[PDB]
């Protein structure tokens, strides 16, 4: 019998591949469709079990697809017959047939794209009638809501984006009243007992999506049902499913942003949102918080002259109570980083917390990218607060203690030194670093914390362990060719540290450099002898292109200018002589360039070495290479 | 500082309004301890507050939590919180060291006698004291070990009382008869084992029977529900409706999974002691997976991590008989929305790893079921591509084991089915090309703009939607693509490359399945002797569809001399060569009859992508 069924399906499918013959009228009869559905169910059941002869497996697999296509083709004629569509959907969602893209491709291009506000209202009302009933299982309701109702409303929204405040002639009073009475006004006698069925959460999510879309796009139509919508959204808050609960929170946030609510509910929702600990559904919490935050000043007014809003004290209380759990701190800091202006006023109760918690968020050993980004964002928030303060003063303000500024500076220096990305330089062989360096430069300006640089040393621990260390010294003095002594991380740390010392020295005073010369010589002697072009580039070059729109002088030039118009000049001349003698031109030429730019009278005794190098190696190789290229 | 002094003198002279004020001031001091936790005054406050706390805590336990009872409960809670919140570290200037015996003994007695809300905090404080004050305290850990062993022993009897032998006005049960406190034991025990190493050898043997008994525990209602479901031939999943206290059952399951995690941790080094308990492990694992309520996603995730840990210890060989059961989606996932939306890739990846490590001893039914499940998984509409890539790579790896089945009919059928699935995936990818291009452009423009994103209707952003988009146009977003930072074109190219690379190995495995003596090969060219033979009319359709769909996916890489690298790139050219090479491995007659039919469609396709 199954061979006969397969052959019949093949022939009937072949009969409908050339529709341009008006020969499809056999698809109008209903008894034929019922017989086809029966035989298709029989064949599908046989396939589900392994009860077919091994000779008929692939033919039956293809016959099922052919039958589904035949049914969809029959459905295409008379698109308005919704009984056939609902019967087909019932069959598919009941595990009787196998789905094919044709059904959805017909739903689209027939129902959703229908060019008439009629047949949309009727379809929506019929779908809501099926949803309200207690016969259409759970998968059928989800299918209808997900694939017919919501897309129709989305298409209606898209088709009426016009300047003259075009209304929605589709969404009449009847549709809104039906939706309200069937969903919002339904106070379940025991919704907690409704969970005993399977797959109900998906349809709950679908109704939540529908409500959220309505509020977002047609808020002007819910004036008479505001109360019922609030009651429904508040009721859905109690669901045990995390996703459903956070979706209900999102709906509440949309309503709050679009409607006036008593401050008690807003405060309760704020406290509940900020207290969440579950890692699942973090994006939903973020969306709800972003929706709620911009309307806080209006929703919760505070007396004039008061700078301790309840909506500002809640995060402080939660941070104090749940300081043990790191995820709570991370979430509250993520929320705070996004709203600097809001907490600009109450910074007095958050600046110290941020400064002390920066170490907690990111740890020196091996933090992740997100932790580093969050710490940098916290520092940027502090910088924004200070910049706003100074700009407002220019056009008894709270100020951080010197201990906090010192600690933040040390943390920033260590973070820059231990960073991963490398500072861009011209000699580099073919964002976080740039931002950190820019922040460090901005902070040490005179009107800003720059007044603290007088007593700031060169961070002896970090500078010594990263420059004067034996491993660092041998790697820097090694041959750049050898990959063994080309550890990328170490060289990156040296480059970043050199940029740090350059920036700090740019802001130092002449007297301090004069007094502390020996320390600078000890810290720079090892690097000044390197044959790596990038180290010399850090030491001598200062270009606006790579400095991120900053005028910072080279460290070597800075120290040379610090000398009165000495020991430093003679020492540098000795380094230049010893580098040129050994043939290390990278160090010697750069040092001689700096010295000559300082005072030409020093190059008289070096002219012979420069000439020897020019006639021996550099020009010789240049002309030889170009002659080789010409020959090639 | 006058507030602290007045509160202290008020409390000292104490031994609704008065109690309310005292509790408020004490908890305010607890909150403000941040300003006083650091400094040399710690000994003074510690010594001046210890006697009063010791005197107060000695009173009888209070079950009521209303009015004065609730006020004193909150007072005690926010007073005890100081010890846990206090920096009790082992730093040299620590002052709490010489006065630990009395406090820890009193806390142990309270844990023995107090209620859940108090005993949980007491055990947490005991653990934090243990981690720090072990230097002179180390002479009394035996009491804690015996107490936890007694808790494990009485877990069965408390379960029997709760199930078998069974808010403001509710009577609080004793801490000895709660599942929440029981679930907290394993982590504290692990911490205690980590701290000290001189009292561990006998405790493992002592616990092994206890953990065995704990894992073997079961409820009568769930057991009979499972038995009747088995009698009916079906499988019961979820919580039996006969249960009267669902929260208690959920807490019991949480305790069971915590015990399983503890067993997995202990299995790292002392597997020899658990060699007797190993054989029943998979049955317990399956029962726990089936019994987990759909609401508790975190417990299921913990169970998945525990299962992975047990698997990685080379104890996988005992899972073979239950692989068939593990392949069912009802047992693996369930009916919860959160699990289905978040944790499917993890479960399927761990199952794929287990199957791959054991593929050499898989029965034919298991192979068939795995092929079915993962062909279904490949066609999924997950937002990303990692799930699909994992499924595809598992199928590619399993091809070789499929080819070794004794029955060649089944091997050929399964390989052909895999090829059909890949062709279907190619068609699905072709369906999404315009949407992918539009989304790539939109994401590039949005990244260029660099403006904070608001979830509000904006006239600057008209809502353009199409066949693919219109079915995902609702406002609530479970996961923002911004965090993922994904470009559809790149992901599609990645998946396409993987599938194309696997095609050749699949065809090679198919080449060596020819049924002997099925087709006569009396005289054939030397170039056409090792190819696949014996295709029917239904398989030529699969091959033709494979070529037709595969050739049209190269639009994603968007005159012909190309002497220098122009138009197409090296990767595209090598992919095209790999695609063309696949068709050298079939019967010449099949090649003729496929390409004779396919040449016109290829001609049409070339007019839109000249690199073809």
């Amino acid at each position: 019998k199954f061979i006969a069924i397969i052959n019949t399906i093949n022939m009937l499918d072949a009969l409908c591949q050339f529709p341009t013959a008006n020969s499809q009228s056999w698809l109008d009869n209903k008894e034929h469709i019922e017989w086809l559905k029966t035989v298709g169910k029989e064949l599908e059941l046989q396939q589900k079990k392994n009860s077919l002869t091994p000779n008929l497996r692939l033919p039956a697999h293809q016959a099922s697809e052919q039958l589904m296509n035949i049914l969809t083709k029959a459905l295409d004629r008379n698109p308005n017959d919704l009984d056939a569509l609902f019967s087909l959907v019932e069959g598919i969602t009941s595990d009787d047939f196998r789905e094919t893209p044709a059904l959805l491709s017909h739903i689209y291009n027939k129902i959703i794209r229908s060019d008439s506000i009629d047949f949309w209202r009727i379809t929506i009302l019929r779908c809501l009638d099926i949803y309200s009933g207690k016969t259409a299982s759970q998968r059928m309701k989800w299918y209808l809501l997900h694939n017919i109702v919501n897309p129709i409303i989305a298409m209606d929204v898209m088709r009426t984006w016009d300047d003259p405040n075009k209304a929605s002639r589709l969404l009449d009073r009847t549709v809104i009243d039906s939706i309200n009475t069937k969903i919002w006004k339904v106070n379940l006698p025991d919704p907690q007992e409704d969970l005993l069925q399977p797959r109900v959460d998906h349809t709950r999510m679908e109704v939540l999506q529908l409500s959220a879309m309505l509020v977002k796009y047609r808020h002007a139509l819910l004036q008479d049902a505001r109360k019922d919508f609030i009651k429904f959204a508040w009721t859905y808050i109690r669901l045990d499913d995390v996703i459903n609960k956070h979706a209900a929170y999102v709906v509440i946030g949309y309503f709050i942003a679009h409607y006036e609510t008593p401050a008690k509910i807003v405060s309760q929702i704020y406290f509940s949102l900020l207290k969440t600990n579950q890692n699942e559904g973090r994006a939903l919490v973020t969306q709800a918080l972003e929706l709620m935050a911009p309307v806080m000043p209006k929703r919760c007014p505070f007396p004039p002259g008061d700078r301790n809003p309840v909506w500002a004290l809640a995060p402080r209380r939660i941070l104090a109570e749940e300081s043990q759990n790191v995820q709570q701190m991370t979430a509250i800091f993520h929320y705070l980083v996004r709203h600097p202006d809001l907490f600009y006023d109450t910074r007095d109760k958050f600046a110290m917390l941020i400064i002390q918690c920066l170490r907690k968020v990111a740890s020196p050993p091996n933090p992740s990218n997100d932790n580093r980004k969050l710490a940098l964002n916290m520092m940027w928030l502090i910088w924004q607060w200070e910049q706003r303060r100074v700009e407002s003063k220019l056009s008894a303000e709270f100020q951080i203690p010197s201990v906090g500024r010192h600690k933040m500076i040390r943390y920033l220096v260590e973070f820059i030194a231990q960073l991963n990305e490398r500072y861009p330089l011209p000699s580099a062989r073919p964002e976080l670093c740039k931002k950190a360096t820019a922040l460090l430069y901005n902070l040490l300006q005179p009107q800003y914390w720059g007044d603290l640089v007088e007593e700031m040393d060169l961070f002896p621990n970090v500078t010594d362990l990263v420059l004067a260390g034996e491993k660092s010294a041998t790697l820097l003095s090694a041959d750049p060719s050898d990959p063994e002594k080309c550890d990328d991380k170490l060289i990156t740390s040296i480059i970043n540290t050199l940029q740090v010392v350059r920036i700090v020295l740019h802001f130092k005073s002449d007297r301090w450099i004069l007094d502390n010369m020996p320390q600078i010589q000890k810290i720079l002697e090892k690097c000044l002898k390197s044959a790596n072009p990038e180290i010399q580039d850090c030491l001598h070059m200062a270009d606006r292109k790579y400095d991120g729109d900053r005028d910072v002088k080279p460290t070597i030039k800075r120290i040379l200018d610090a000398v009165p118009e000495s020991e430093l000049i003679a020492w540098l001349s000795g380094i230049a002589t010893e580098s040129m003698a050994a043939g290390n031109y990278v160090s010697g030429i750069n040092i001689l360039w700096s010295l000559g730019h300082r005072k030409p009278s020093i190059i008289d005794q070096h002219i012979p070495a420069i000439m020897r190098s020019l006639q021996s190696k550099l020009a010789r190789d240049h002309v030889s290479h170009y002659a080789a290229l010409g020959h090639q | 500082m006058a507030t602290s002094l007045i509160e202290d003198v008020v409390k000292k002279l104490s031994v609704y309004t008065e109690l309310k004020v005292k509790a408020e001031a004490a908890c305010a001091l607890r909150d403000s301890l941040d300003h006083y936790t650091a400094g040399p005054a710690y000994p003074a406050f510690l010594k001046k507050v210890m006697p009063v706390f010791i005197h107060i805590l000695r009173q009888q336990p209070v079950f009521q939590t209303t009015g004065e009872q609730g006020h004193m409960q909150k007072l005690r809670n926010c007073i005890l919180e100081i010890l846990h919140r206090l920096p009790t570290s082992q730093t040299p200037p620590e002052h709490f060291e010489p006065y630990a015996h009395e406090i820890v003994d009193l806390l142990l007695e309270l844990v023995r006698t107090d209620n859940e809300d108090n005993v949980i905090l007491c055990v947490k404080i005991l653990s934090d004291i243990m981690r720090h004050q072990h230097k002179i305290m180390s002479g009394k850990v035996q009491t804690f070990l015996n107490l936890i062993q007694e808790l494990f022993e009485q877990l069965d009897k408390v379960v029997r009382d709760q199930l078998d032998n069974t808010q403001a006005n509710r009577l609080l049960p004793r801490g000895m008869y709660s599942f929440k406190v029981l679930a907290e034991c394993p982590i504290i025990v692990v911490s205690i084992f980590q701290v000290h190493r001189s009292a561990v050898t006998p405790n493992v043997k002592a616990f092994v029977p206890l953990i065995k008994s704990a894992l073997l525990c079961q409820a009568k209602a769930q057991d009979q529900a499972h038995r009747e479901a088995a009698a009916r031939g079906t499988i019961h999943i979820g919580v039996s409706p006969n249960i009267k206290n669902r929260a208690a059952f959920g807490d019991f399951i949480t305790a069971q999974v915590k015990t399983m995690s503890f067993l997995a941790y202990l299995l790292r080094q002392y597997s020899s002691q658990l060699s007797d308990f190993l054989p029943h492990l998979p049955d317990i694992i399956v029962r726990l997976l089936r019994d987990c309520p759909r609401d508790k996603s975190s417990a299921r995730k913990e169970l998945f991590v525990a299962i992975r840990h047990i698997i990685n210890f080379n104890f996988r060989k005992i899972f073979l008989p239950k692989i068939d059961e593990l392949l069912d989606e009802r047992t693996l996932v369930g009916d919860g929305l959160t699990v289905h939306e978040t944790m499917r890739p993890l479960a399927y990846s761990m199952l794929a790893d287990l199957i791959h490590h054991v593929r050499d001893q898989l029965s034919p039914e298991q192979i068939r079921k795995t092929v079915e499940v993962y062909t279904r998984n490949l066609q999924d509409n997950f937002p990303g591509t990692s799930f699909q890539t994992m499924s595809a790579k598992l199928l590619l790896n399993m091809a070789e084991c499929i080819a070794r089945l004794p029955n060649k009919v089944d091997a050929r059928h399964y390989l052909i089915m895999i090829l059909n699935a890949i062709a279907d995936k190619f068609a699905a990818m072709n369906r999404q090309y315009p949407n992918a291009v539009k989304l790539s452009k939109q994401y590039a423009q949005q990244a260029a703009k660099n403006v904070p994103e608001t979830y509000l209707a904006d006239k600057e952003n008209p809502p353009d939607w199409d066949e693919i988009d219109i079915f995902n146009a609702t406002p609530i977003k479970i996961s923002n693509p911004r965090d993922r930072a994904a470009d559809p074109v790149v992901d599609n190219k990645f998946l396409f490359r993987n599938l194309m690379t696997g095609l050749k190995n699949t065809f090679y495995q198919l080449k060596s399945c020819n049924i002997p003596g099925a087709v006569d090969l009396t005289g054939a060219p030397a170039h056409w002797t090792d190819v696949a033979y014996g295709f029917t009319a239904e398989e030529v359709k699969v091959i033709a569809k494979l070529f037709r769909e595969g050739a049209y996916v190269f639009r994603y890489y968007e005159y012909m001399a190309n002497f220098y690298m122009v138009s197409s790139s090296k990767e595209e050219k090598e992919l095209l060569e790999t695609f063309a090479t696949v068709f050298h491995c079939i019967d010449p007659a099949t090649f003729h009859e496929v390409f004779q039919q396919e040449i016109p469609r290829l001609y049409e396709m070339i007019h839109e992508h000249t690199a073809l």
